[PDB]
This record gives C-alpha cells, structure tokens and sequence, in this order.
C-alpha cells in the first residue's frame, strides 16, 4: 500500500538528525562538556579570552573560586 | 620621551578567575565593591590618562580578591555549584541557572549577611566624594 | 458602502491591505503601553553609568546603589 | 577562517563533481513591461535596504520617531506601487 | 573535530537529497494509484544511486556556447546550496554568523546567477527564454521573500536564526505571523522552482530551459542543489515560523522534532506538485507583484507598530 | 503572549547588562594594567633596538600634546609575535 514510501523517508530522516546531533556534540566535546561560547558581541569575546589567560590556554578550562 | 610607567609600579595581586565566576557574583560584587570602583571610574573619566589612577586601580583589585575570600570562607559550595552549572551554558545565562543561584544567595544573606540587588539598583548613576582633586585643563589643553 | 461591500468580496485583498494599514496607525496612538517602549528601551542598561563627584547638596543615588534614592524599574517589574 | 574552511570544501566538492562528469565518460526579446517591473524591482529592493536597519531602530530611544519615519517609508513606496497601478503601468 | 562536523552536516544532507527524490517518486506515485519504483533494490531504496551512476556516466554535451559560463552555473548552484546549510540554527549551528538570515538571503539571491547565466551560455531559444523568465520571476519572489523575513526579525530582535529557539520557546511565530507563514511557504515554492511554481523548467509550455542542453554531470550538479534547496527552505520554515521544541538539557530533542516538521512540509511541496497545474508567468508574477507584495508591505507596518503599542520591543541581547 | 514573553525577555537583559556594569570596573583596572604592560614591554625592545641608530630618541609621541593617547592596535601588538597581531586584528571577525 503506501506502507513502501516510509523505507525511502526513513533514510532521509535519519540523515537529517545526524547533523543536529553530530554538530552538537562535536561541539560539546571539543569545548569540555560545555557549550562552545557564543560570542556575538566583542564582550563576550573578550570574556573568552580572558578565560583563556585564565588557565591553560583554553577558554574551556574553567577555574574557579578555588584560585 | 613616553613616560610609561614601570612593570614594578603596576604588578599586584590579580583576579584570575573564570569569567563565568564572576558572572554568577557579579550583582554581589556589584554590591559588595562599588565604593572604590566608582571613585576609581571618577578619576579615570576626569582625568583622561590611565597614569593618572593606576593606584586606585590597585585599590580597585584589592577590594575584590577578599569578596572572594569572604565567599570562599563561606557557602563555598553554594556558589561552586551555582557558578558550574551557569558555566555549562554558552551565553552562560542566568535563568538556566535559578535553583542553584536561589541557594548561593539564600546562603551568603544567611551568613555574610550581604543581599541580592533587586532588579536595577545598580544601572542607576552613583555619587562617590574622590578626595582626589577634581583635575582641570586636562588633555593638557593650553 | 456598496462598493465596499463588493471590494470585501472582490478585491477582498486591498481592503485587508489597506486595514491593516490604518490599524497600525492607530493602535500607537492610543495604547495604554505605547509610553513603555521609548522607557523600556531607555532603561536597558547598555553603557555604562559613570558615577558623579559627591560635592555636595545631592539628592542622587546615594553611593551603594542600593539605597533607596534613585530611579526605579518597578515600574518595569510587575508589568 | 572556518567559514573560509567550509566553503572551499564547498566549492571543491562541486568542481570535483563537475569535471568527474566530463573526465569519467571517456569510455531578440522585447521585454518592454518587463523591464519596467525590473526597474521597480531595483527601486523596491533599495527601499529594502532602507528597511533593514529597523531591527537595531526598534530600540532607538527616540521611539516615537523611528514609527513616524519607518511608517512614511513603507507608505511613500506603497504609493509608488499603487501608481504604476493607478496609471497602470506594470498592467 | 571541526572536518568531521563537516562531513555530517554535508554528506548526512547529500544522502537525505538522494532519499527526497525516491520519496517524490513514490509518494506522487501511490497519489496517482501507482507504486512507484520498487523492484531496483528493495522498495526502491537504491534507485537514487542508479541513475546519478547513469548521469554521469553518459556523455556530457558540450553544444557549438560559451564553454567557461556553461560550466561554471551548476558549480556556482551547488556551491550555494550546499554553502546556506552552514548557518542554519538547528542547535549549535555550525557557524553562527550574526548575521545569518542575511546570509541566507544573500545566497539564496546569487543563485539567480546560475538560471541566468545558463540560459545565456546555452546558446538556445527555448533556454534564453527559460532564463528570462527565470530571473524575473526569481527576483519578484526575491522582494517578497525578504519584506516577509524583515517582519519575522522585528519581532526577533536580530538577524541571527539561533535567537528564534528562545523566541519559539512558548509559541510557533506561526500562530503570531501566520498570515506571512502562508506567503513564506508560497515563496518557498516559487524560489525552488517547485511546481505551481515551475515555469522555469514546464517542460510542457517550453522544454526545460534551464538545462535545455545541460545533461550529465551537470544536469545533475543542479539537480542536486535543486533537491538540496527543496529541503533547505523547507528546514527555513521549520525553524522561522515552525519552531521546534528545544531543551539545554537534551539538545536532541530540537533535531528530531526539527526532522519531523521538515519531512512533513517536505512531503507538502511534493503534494503540492502532483495536485496543482502550473500558474501561467503573467499569473506568477501578478500575484507577487499584485496579488501579495501590498499585502506583505502592509503587514510589515503593522509588525513595526505591534511591538512598540504593545511594548514588545525584543531583546538584542 | 509575544508581548508578555519579550517583556519578561527585556528583564533578563536588563539584568546581566548590569551584571557587567558592576563587574566592568574590575575589567577596566586589568586592560589598562596589562595594556600599558604591552607598551612598556614594546619600550624596553624599543631601547633595545634602534640603539645604534643615530638620532634616536628611543621614542617620542608622534604628535606634540602631552595627552594621553591610546594605543592603536598596532603599537600595542606590533612588535610583538604575528600570531598576536592577527589574532587581534582577525580574531573576532572569526567567531569563537
Ligand atoms: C511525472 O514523471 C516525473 C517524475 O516521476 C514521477 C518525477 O518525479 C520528475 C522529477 C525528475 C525526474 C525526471 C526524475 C527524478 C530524478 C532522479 C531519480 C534523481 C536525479 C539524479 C541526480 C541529479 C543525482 C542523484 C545522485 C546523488 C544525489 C548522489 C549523491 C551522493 C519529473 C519531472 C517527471 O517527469
Ligand atoms: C490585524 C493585524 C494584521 C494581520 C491581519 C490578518 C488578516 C487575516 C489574514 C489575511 C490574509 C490571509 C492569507 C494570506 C496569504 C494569502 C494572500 C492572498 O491574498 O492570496 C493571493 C493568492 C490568491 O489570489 P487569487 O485567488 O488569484 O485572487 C486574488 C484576489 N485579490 O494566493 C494564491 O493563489 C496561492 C496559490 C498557492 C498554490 C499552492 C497552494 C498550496 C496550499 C497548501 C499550502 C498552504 C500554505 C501552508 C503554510 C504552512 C506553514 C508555513
Ligand atoms: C562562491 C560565492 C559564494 C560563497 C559562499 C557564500 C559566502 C557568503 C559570505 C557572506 C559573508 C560572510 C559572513 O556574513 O560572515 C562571516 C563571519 C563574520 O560574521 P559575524 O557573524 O559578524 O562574525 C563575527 C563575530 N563572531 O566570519 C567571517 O568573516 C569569515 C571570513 C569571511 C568569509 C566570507 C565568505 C568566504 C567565501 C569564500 C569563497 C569565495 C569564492 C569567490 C568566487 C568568485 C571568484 C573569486
């Protein structure tokens, strides 16, 4: 019947989930667990960096109120 | 020649702290540390050069890293765990974060004693007497 | 009015079109909220407020911005 | 940089498909009333532009104004357009 | 990382485009009483891979056309399509380009370039033809195209598509807005060359003339993007008027739901096609340039004063 | 319900525009401390490199007020690596 289109969608569904999850995985995996930081404005950009000086010389690294 | 001041005249104590941590005491320290910062942001205004406060810059610094000893003394772990879960989040927004937050500022109310600014109550201009004399013919006008 | 009614039913876009056109020229003029948004926006603190010299005779926020002298956003909260 | 990353994948993915296609196989209009309607396109497209600035003017202080100046745009090439219609020009 | 979040995000898309052409092939079919392809693979899930093997294999004709330009066009279509699904906003998007629906509006404007160019490097009656009306077409539904997203925004509070998923936390901007949704979806469909909007290709009124003389590997590069494009503003829809739920916690949920919505609005352009006959061009660009684009004009004055008389000026964080 | 939600979105940006209001003063007392770093840092090579030179005032204001003017980008970072440099100069352009 029309049971036959659902085959050629699930394969199409399937492909467009990875993405999602892939990009946001990749994404907290490559920044510690956390979030990439959205830096739309320079604040933020600047509060990166600063975390990056911080410690190490990644932003992710997170120290904190023991330091 | 440039007059530019020397390493040993500006080296003190730093902060160092992940800029999340800050986030999440911002509105105490708001709070807590305002007297200094706005006497240091008078003279940084009035008088252009940065020369001009670097000391009260030092006092600036000063106030704050024992804010964070008084935190770290107490409900070290309320804000510990307030500051890594507003961390976890990008933009690291605050209202992510308002369970955590509730018990790190019931706490230091509890013992520091010091409050939560209410919505605004720090955007508003404030007025600091700088004993500092008010500078004139500043940019060196002639 | 007859035509009208007929443009409701044929050409029963441009008398939308023209509505809508009319009620957004309106709904500001009388809105018991329209004052707000030149406030609300006023009040999103993106600059930052430099503090002024204490001489003497002022009413302002009276240092710690949390005395009570100053502005206030209740106004803003339970809107 | 990581935008210029991805488009060149981008580009070079193409390209590789392209001359893939070409190396594996080895085995007067008079469009008058359109020309108008380009013209007005060009017009509209300008007013446009002057349309997207609203979304940082929607926070101007002065909010009043920018609904004064706003509305008159959207209005005055309202206007441009029903009179093509009005002497019928686009028709 | 950041290679292999790009082979997802490209490849995982390029599989899904070959699987909407298999969908279309069968769900017009079982719309007109027939199965569809299903004895190449089982139920027809290798057909896609078929016929790509058999474009590029078959010889790729050069006419005696301005050979640079000829090839360039399908380069430069699937060098867009594939570019506009960088910064869409399903979470964490890959780039977040402040600017994006900017982006999107740019890109998705070059692509006139391509329908153009060929038209005129094609060297043929019928595909000078194709273009001409091609562009005109594309670039009316270009200006309604925009003034409906410069509503959207006004009531987004920027022009980056990741502000959306904490502007649809509550509500579909469809239920607010849905007026434009409609003329968003009607666009859609004209920018993707679909079928009550397909005067570009009719096949039947003039033969093609976009790919008149394109066959091969480049009547499939554009094809390829065409199919890619079908989904992308597809995916634009379900996330501008759309929006699908979304937690911090599980940022899966946004994707699946994102799939959802996008195979189902997918699927109505599909249905669209076998269901409508094709609007004439004069009709087209009448209701673009007459039937929609005052009433697009009007609404966007009405989405300038809602928010101030309501106080709903949105945050620009 | 639009309205209700931006305006309950216009008190949660409100609210941590002032959260740098109050922490900015801790930030402005670190830039100009690590920024007159840079250029002190840029003077001592700077007293180390055109020595030789004849005629060189190790360096001198470019103009003749004694104001004090900020550094350009490329003062602070221009002596100093490449990668310092472009960094600032590319590094917001390029996101994160
Ligand atoms: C009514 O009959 C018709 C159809 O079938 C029902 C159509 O669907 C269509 C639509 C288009 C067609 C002629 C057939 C659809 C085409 C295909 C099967 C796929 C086209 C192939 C490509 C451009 C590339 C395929 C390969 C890849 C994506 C590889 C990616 C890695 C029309 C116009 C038609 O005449
Ligand atoms: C008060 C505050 C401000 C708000 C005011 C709101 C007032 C109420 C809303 C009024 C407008 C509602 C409709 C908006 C879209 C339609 C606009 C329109 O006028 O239609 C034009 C055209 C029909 O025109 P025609 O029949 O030729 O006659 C013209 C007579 N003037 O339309 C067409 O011919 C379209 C042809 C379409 C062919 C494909 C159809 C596909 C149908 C299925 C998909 C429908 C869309 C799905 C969207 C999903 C979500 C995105
Ligand atoms: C082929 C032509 C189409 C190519 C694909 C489409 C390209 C569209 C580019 C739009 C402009 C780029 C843009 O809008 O965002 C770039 C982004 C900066 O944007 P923003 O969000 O402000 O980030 C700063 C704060 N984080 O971050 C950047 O600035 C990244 C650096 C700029 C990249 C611009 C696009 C590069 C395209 C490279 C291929 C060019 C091919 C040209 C072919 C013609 C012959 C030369």
């Amino acid at each position: 019947m029309w049971f036959e289109i659902l085959p050629g969608l699930a394969i199409m569904g399937v492909c467009l989930v990875i993405p999602g999850v892939s990009t946001a995985y990749i994404h907290k995996f490559t920044n510690g667990g956390k979030e990439k930081r959205v830096a739309r404005v320079q604040y933020q950009w600047y509060l990166m960096e600063r975390d990056r000086r911080i410690s190490g010389v990644n932003r992710y690294y997170v120290s904190k109120g023991l330091e | 020649i440039v007059e530019l001041p020397t390493l040993e005249e500006l080296k003190v104590e730093e902060v160092k702290v992940s800029s999340a941590v800050l986030k999440a005491a911002a509105h105490h320290y708001g709070a807590q540390c305002d007297k200094t910062n706005k006497e240091f942001m008078l003279c940084r205004w009035e008088e252009k050069d940065p020369r001009r406060c670097l000391k009260e810059g030092k006092l600036v610094n000063g106030c704050a890293l024992n804010f964070f000893r008084q935190i770290k003394s107490h409900c070290a772990e309320p804000f510990t765990e307030y500051w890594t879960c507003l961390d976890y989040s990008n933009m690291q927004l605050f209202r992510h974060c308002r369970q955590q937050q509730a018990k790190f500022d019931q706490c230091v109310l509890d013992k520091l004693g010091w409050v939560r600014p209410d919505l605004g109550q720090l955007s508003k201009v404030t007025k600091v007497k700088t004993d500092r004399p008010l500078p004139e013919n500043p940019y060196h006008s002639r | 009015s007859a035509f009208l009614k007929n443009a409701w039913a044929k050409e029963p876009v441009l008398v939308v079109s023209f509505s809508v056109w009319g009620l957004a020229i309106i709904m500001p003029m009388i809105s018991p909220y329209t004052k707000y948004a030149s406030m609300i926006n006023k009040a999103t603190p993106y600059n930052y407020p430099v503090p002024v010299r204490d001489d003497g005779n002022m009413p302002d926020v009276p240092s710690h911005p949390q005395d009570p002298l100053g502005p206030s956003l209740d106004w803003l909260k339970n809107l | 940089m990581n935008l210029y990353t991805v488009i060149f994948i981008n580009i070079l993915l193409s390209l590789t498909l392209i001359l893939v296609a070409f190396w594996l196989p080895q085995m007067l209009p008079f469009s008058m009333k359109f020309f108008l309607v380009a013209i007005t396109f060009l017009l509209f497209d300008l007013e446009i532009a002057l349309l997207l600035p609203l979304p940082w003017a929607i926070q101007t202080i002065k909010t009043s104004t920018m609904m004064i100046m706003a509305f008159i745009l959207v209005t005055i090439l309202s206007l441009g357009l029903a009179y093509e219609w009005t002497q019928k020009g686009l028709e | 990382m950041f290679f292999i979040n790009i082979l997802t995000l490209l490849v995982p898309i390029l599989i899904a485009m070959a699987f909407l052409t298999l969908v279309e092939r069968k769900i017009l079919g079982y719309m007109q009483l027939r199965k569809g392809p299903n004895i190449v693979g089982p139920y027809g899930i290798l057909q896609p891979f078929a016929d790509a093997m058999k474009l590029f294999m078959k010889e790729p004709m050069r006419p005696l056309t301005s050979m640079s330009l000829f090839i360039i066009a399908p380069t430069l279509s699937l060098t867009l399509a594939l570019s506009l699904w960088v910064p869409l906003p399903m979470p964490h998007p890959l780039i977040n380009l402040n600017l994006g629906i900017l982006f999107i509006l740019a890109t998705s404007s070059l692509s006139v370039y391509s329908i153009l160019w060929s038209g005129w490097a094609s060297n043929s009656k019928y595909s000078l033809f194709g273009a001409l009306r091609a562009v005109a077409q594309t670039i009316s539904y270009e200006v309604t195209m925009a003034i409906i997203l410069l509503s959207v925004l006004l009531m987004n509070g920027s022009y980056s598509l990741q502000t959306l998923i904490t502007t649809q936390e509550h509500m579909w901007l469809l239920l607010p807005a849905w007026p434009m949704a409609m003329m968003w979806f009607i666009s859609t469909l004209a920018e993707t060359n679909r079928a009550p909007f397909d005067l570009t290709e009719g096949e039947s009124e003039l033969v093609s003339g976009f790919n008149v003389e394109y066959a091969a590997g480049p009547f499939a590069l554009f094809f390829m993007a065409e199919y890619t494009n079908i989904i992308l503003m597809n995916a634009l829809t379900t996330i501008i008027f759309l929006g699908p739920l979304y937690y911090i916690n599980l940022p899966e949920l946004y994707s699946t739901n994102f799939m959802m919505e996008a195979l189902l609005l997918s699927s109505t352009f599909l249905w669209i096609r076998a269901s409508y006959p094709r609007f004439r061009y004069d009709q087209l660009m009448h209701l673009l340039w007459k039937n929609f684009l005052p009433l697009t004009l009007a609404l966007c004055m009405w989405h300038i004063s809602l928010p101030i008389f309501t106080a709903g000026v949105p945050p620009y964080m | 319900r639009m309205m209700r939600w931006n305006q309950e979105r216009r008190r949660l940006l409100i609210e941590d525009l002032e959260a740098r209001i109050a922490l900015m003063p801790l930030f402005q007392a670190e830039k100009d401390r690590r920024t007159l770093q840079i250029l002190r840092e840029n003077l001592e090579e700077e007293a180390i490199i055109m020595k030789d030179v004849p005629n060189w005032k190790v360096g001198e204001s470019v103009f003749h007020t004694t104001r004090w003017v900020p550094p350009l980008i490329g003062e602070m970072y221009g002596l100093r690596t490449k990668e310092e440099m472009s960094n600032a100069n590319f590094g917001f352009t390029w996101y994160t």
